[PDB]
């Protein structure tokens, strides 16, 4: 999942994991006593949040996305660092 | 280890004269020379420099020179006239570094336990931050490497003395447009903008590079690791850094009703003072 | 002037608001201004009822334009306040 909203409930961890209910508690805090996953849990949803993910070997696709939103980032910043300075240059002078 | 070097002015002097002193040989040489300092603290001091002989030809390209002699005498010379100062460690030009820029720190270890160098530019094209500093430790990598013994940067900048104060501060006589207040730290915030794009523009070329040449070069540790990093960490959220926006309209507040009372006050009062020396010596004058 | 008056004002808190009533206020009792309305409206020609859909803004983004009209805003505090001429 694209990292923006990932707030994983207990269902996808008990379908994957195929492990019961009063499991996957036990299951998330393993990784989070060796520190694999660094989020937090809420159980009125039993929703873990994910504040987390590891670092994976780049594969072409990933070299492709690295490439386009590291483009995406740059072209923004360097788009609104133009209009400030511009729009405050000559008082700079 | 180091929490920081601190160069100052004299040693970067103290190497463009040089490079004004190989200046005429011309053909193929770099600037390599010896730094001089003080270990203060985990904070590093530099004080002084000078030369050294050196030269690098063509073929097989690992032939290098450090004079041990020239080291003893002159370090005699430095230690007898300052007691003050020892070695630190060494530096040269540093278009980059190369391949052979090893073997001067693997010498020269037995000089400085941690004989920390200094890479300059006196070609001053670079819109960054001139005089970096690496040291050189070790990492023995998880693909069992056996000993991968690499230079790690320590940040740096240029410190202050009083009499070098004097100086510097009367050798520029050049420009001064800070006033210093609201507008000393304006050119440095197009400075911080524009010199985030420098950066990432050398990011985004090396991450079109890798792909390219190197073979598979793209960095296979550090790449995935500080990627993800930076995947990691840019937060766009918006619960409660919208949330953020009153105290925003807080920083206006103050601002807002300090400026709008006790400014027109103050400026009022000397329209006050003006208009009665003015209408008092009216009719005294006229 | 009153058709499309009736054709603006439909789309506020109107939630639920059963067909003959609106027969009377807009006109016509069993016409094909109702496919007209219903259709080219919105207000879902279901049983008895023109349905109200939920519509919202979020303010989600901006953030943004709050950051960066406040940056013209405090470039232009700081600009009259930096001059000097």
């Amino acid at each position: 999942r694209p990292a923006n909203h990932r707030q994983l409930t207990f269902e996808e961890i008990a379908k994957s994991a195929k492990i019961t209910v009063n499991e996957v508690e036990l299951l998330v805090m393993k990784a989070l006593s060796v520190g694999l996953v660094k989020g937090s849990i809420d159980e009125v949803d039993k929703r873990v949040h994910m504040t987390w993910v590891q670092p994976r070997v780049l594969d072409l696709q990933q070299i492709k996305g690295m490439k386009d939103r590291l483009e995406f980032w740059c072209t923004d910043v360097k788009s609104m660092e133009m209009l400030v300075e511009h729009q405050a240059h000559d008082i700079l002078t | 280890a180091v929490q920081k070097v601190v160069v100052h002015p004299l040693v970067l002097l103290s190497v463009v004269d040089h490079f004004n002193r190989i200046g005429k040989v011309g053909n193929q040489k770099r600037v390599v020379g010896v730094l001089l300092g003080s270990w203060q603290k985990k904070v590093l001091d530099v004080s002084n420099s000078f030369a050294v002989p050196f030269d690098e030809d063509d073929k097989d390209d690992s032939v290098w020179f450090l004079d041990h002699d020239y080291l003893e005498n002159m370090y005699g010379m430095f230690k007898k006239v300052n007691a003050r100062e020892r070695i630190v460690g060494w530096y040269h030009t540093g278009p980059k570094l190369h391949k052979n820029d090893i073997a001067i720190n693997e010498l020269m270890k037995r000089y400085c336990p941690n004989s920390v160098l200094v890479i300059i530019d006196v070609k001053p094209k670079d819109l960054g931050l001139p005089t970096e500093a690496y040291i050189s430790v070790e990492e023995v990598h998880d693909d069992g490497t056996p000993t991968s013994k690499t230079f790690e940067h320590v940040t740096s900048e240029i410190g202050a003395e009083e009499a070098e104060e004097v100086g510097v501060e009367h050798l520029l006589r050049d420009i001064k447009d800070t006033t210093v207040g609201t507008l000393s730290q304006r050119i440095t915030n197009q400075v911080h903008g524009l010199k985030g794009l420098n950066s990432k523009l050398l990011d985004i070329r090396s991450y079109l590079e890798k792909v390219a040449t190197g073979k598979l070069p793209i960095n296979h540790q550090i790449i995935y690791q500080l990627q993800d990093v930076f995947n990691l960490l840019p937060d766009v959220s918006l619960q409660e850094f919208v949330k953020a926006f009153y105290l925003k309209t807080n920083d206006q507040m103050v601002v807002v009703y300090l400026a709008s009372l006790i400014r027109s006050v103050v400026a009022l009062h000397n329209l006050i003072n003006n208009k009665i020396a003015n209408r008092d010596a009216e009719k005294k004058e006229g | 002037t009153i058709r499309d008056e009736i054709a603006g004002c439909i789309e506020k808190a109107y939630e639920k608001i059963l067909f003959t009533e609106a027969t009377r206020i807009l006109f016509f009792n069993t016409p094909k201004k109702m496919t007209d309305y219903a259709k080219k409206r919105g207000w879902v020609l279901g049983p008895n009822n023109y349905y109200s859909f939920a519509s919202q803004q979020q303010k989600p983004e901006d953030t943004t334009i709050p950051s960066t009209e406040l940056a013209k805003q405090v470039i232009e505090y700081a600009r009259q306040l930096e001059m000097i001429v």
